[PDB]
């Protein structure tokens, strides 16, 4: 019995089947423009000139409304943030009060970081981000980088996201680290921005969400 | 009464569901003679299991104010649940009587028609829900799916 | 002369926390022997 | 005296002593903080002897000299519920939680009473 929980814990021939990975980090692609399956998982606002603010105002709060709409749990206000650095115009509290007229701004090294810790082990199933090319293509985010880690010493990367044409809510359910979970597992989520659209210098960041699973007398 | 059914409805928001019934029942004593309280008590019974003991409390309510729709709404969500379609159906029937103009109703007795099996009353009450409101017709949609 | 202000007794966390444990099990009793 | 030897856990003594000192004080002077001191001592006194009736009696007199007073209104929470005068509890805990939302004990005295209420 020990022996075997040991080979349990500790697979030696069992596990390695050719020790041949590729080792390239994985790229997704983020365009609107092509309708699939896959991408109309990830994708939610659907695939569409130049749609007026006010109109992307109105599908801003469609997109809320339908990914609140399915049975899910919301703890964007359950965890600690910290960015790279402020700009003492607006924090990230316009970032996560869910309104697309306000905005946080970050303001001084190009390779920005949005810093999120966790008080709790909380499994995240869908990582929600609001982008927006036609309303802030000066401060898009062209290049995006996703962490994962149990704590600031152990962060690690997990996917890229490369931004040509979106304005709308992106939805990103992780898959590749947990099959048999569809969902991921850390305390410690950073996020990167190293460059903008059109050789930019700073990056808003209209929306962002977290997403877990589980008359009257006055 | 009025501070101990805010009370009893912080505790219901919160999961604590034995101390919301604990409020419920003094806001009760404190006036005999209601209805919403007397359906937020028998609320909390059930989330706590004892469904006889609710359904008592609602029959109670509804001798006492024989015309309530709230407490009519609970009576067929409470049949509906327990399996008692047989008067749940007469429930719902004098419901809608009471309002007619609400789609909500429609829909719930279409739904229990389809559940018992009557398509002609089915479709005839979700193709009226269909027609008097779009904003949930998501829903009545597939019921129509189902039902045909 | 400056009289002192007399020392006044204060109703202690533990007696009270000891009565109404006291009370949970008056109430406890009973709860049985109805049933 | 009273005082020292209730702290001593020797009741009987200290309970003569502070009925001396009241009867001494009581014709000259109900106010001035000091008649307030008396009965307020004499009242633990008998809280603790386990008699209640006069203790809720001096308890009584002494709200009527100062209402102002959280530890009284929590007092008067112990010996109702002690007895089965569950609303005058209730009444007198509610007052002392208006006077001082923060009080540790009462919280759980008003959890406790408001339960058996309910169960009565």
């Amino acid at each position: 019995g020990i022996n075997k929980v040991l080979d349990h814990l500790a697979p030696s021939e069992l596990i390695k089947p050719v020790k041949s990975c590729h080792n390239k980090p994985s790229v997704l692609v983020l365009d609107d423009r092509i309708v699939d399956a896959a991408t109309k998982d990830l994708y939610v606002n659907g695939f569409q000139q130049n749609p007026t603010p006010e109109n992307l105002q109105h599908m801003f709060h469609q997109g809320i409304e339908i990914l609140d709409s399915a049975r899910m749990i919301n703890v964007t206000h359950l965890a600690l943030w910290k960015p790279s650095s402020f700009k003492l115009g607006n924090p990230v509290d316009f970032a996560l009060d869910d309104n697309y007229d306000t905005f946080w701004q970050s303001d001084g090294g190009q390779p920005h970081q949005l810093d999120i810790m966790f008080s709790k082990r909380m499994d995240i199933c869908v990582m929600a981000i609001f982008f927006s090319m036609i309303a802030d293509e000066s401060y898009a985010p062209s290049l995006v980088k996703v962490y994962a880690g149990h704590s600031p010493s152990d962060a690690r990367f997990y996917k890229m996201l490369e931004v040509r044409n979106v304005n709308g809510w992106v939805a990103l359910r992780f898959l590749d680290n947990r099959e048999d979970d569809q969902l991921l597992k850390c305390q410690f989520i950073r996020l990167l921005f190293p460059v903008n659209h059109e050789n930019g210098k700073d990056t808003h960041l209209r929306g962002i969400r977290l997403y877990v699973p589980s008359a009257i007398l006055r | 009464y009025n501070a101990y059914y805010g009370l009893g409805t912080s505790a219901m928001k919160l999961g604590q569901y034995e101390e919301a019934l604990l409020y419920f029942e003094k806001a009760r004593s404190i006036n005999p003679v209601n209805v919403v309280l007397i359906c937020c008590c028998g609320g909390s019974l059930e989330k706590l299991g004892y469904k006889e003991k609710a359904l008592q409390y609602y029959e109670l309510a509804c001798h006492l104010q024989p015309t309530s729709s709230l407490s009519k709404y609970k009576m067929g969500q409470l049949l509906y649940s327990m399996t008692r379609y047989n008067v749940a159906l007469q429930t719902f029937e004098e419901l809608v009587k009471l309002v007619p103009d609400d789609a909500t109703a429609h829909y719930l007795l279409g739904q229990t028609y389809r559940i018992v099996g009557r398509k002609k009353d089915a479709i005839k009450e979700l193709t009226v829900a269909m027609n008097l409101d779009p904003k949930g017709n998501q829903v009545i949609i597939d019921e129509l799916q189902k039902c045909h | 002369m400056i009289r002192r202000a007399p020392t006044t007794l204060q109703l202690s966390h533990d007696d009270v926390t000891s009565l109404i444990d006291d009370l949970n099990e008056q109430k406890l009793k009973q709860q049985l022997n109805i049933e | 005296m009273g005082v020292m030897y209730f702290k001593k856990n020797e009741f009987v003594k200290a309970k003569k002593y502070l009925k001396k000192a009241l009867e001494v004080v009581k014709d000259l002077d109900p106010s001035s903080r000091t008649t307030i001191s008396i009965q307020l001592n004499l009242g633990h006194t008998y809280r603790k002897l386990n008699e209640n009736e006069i203790a809720i009696k001096c308890f009584r007199c002494v709200l009527e000299k100062n209402d102002k007073n959280s530890e009284i209104h929590c007092s008067l929470g112990y010996l109702y519920l002690k007895t089965k005068k569950l609303q005058k509890a209730i009444d007198h805990l509610h007052k002392s939680l208006y006077l001082k939302p923060n009080n540790s004990s009462a919280t759980a005295l008003l959890k406790n009473a408001l339960e058996l209420n309910v169960t009565l």
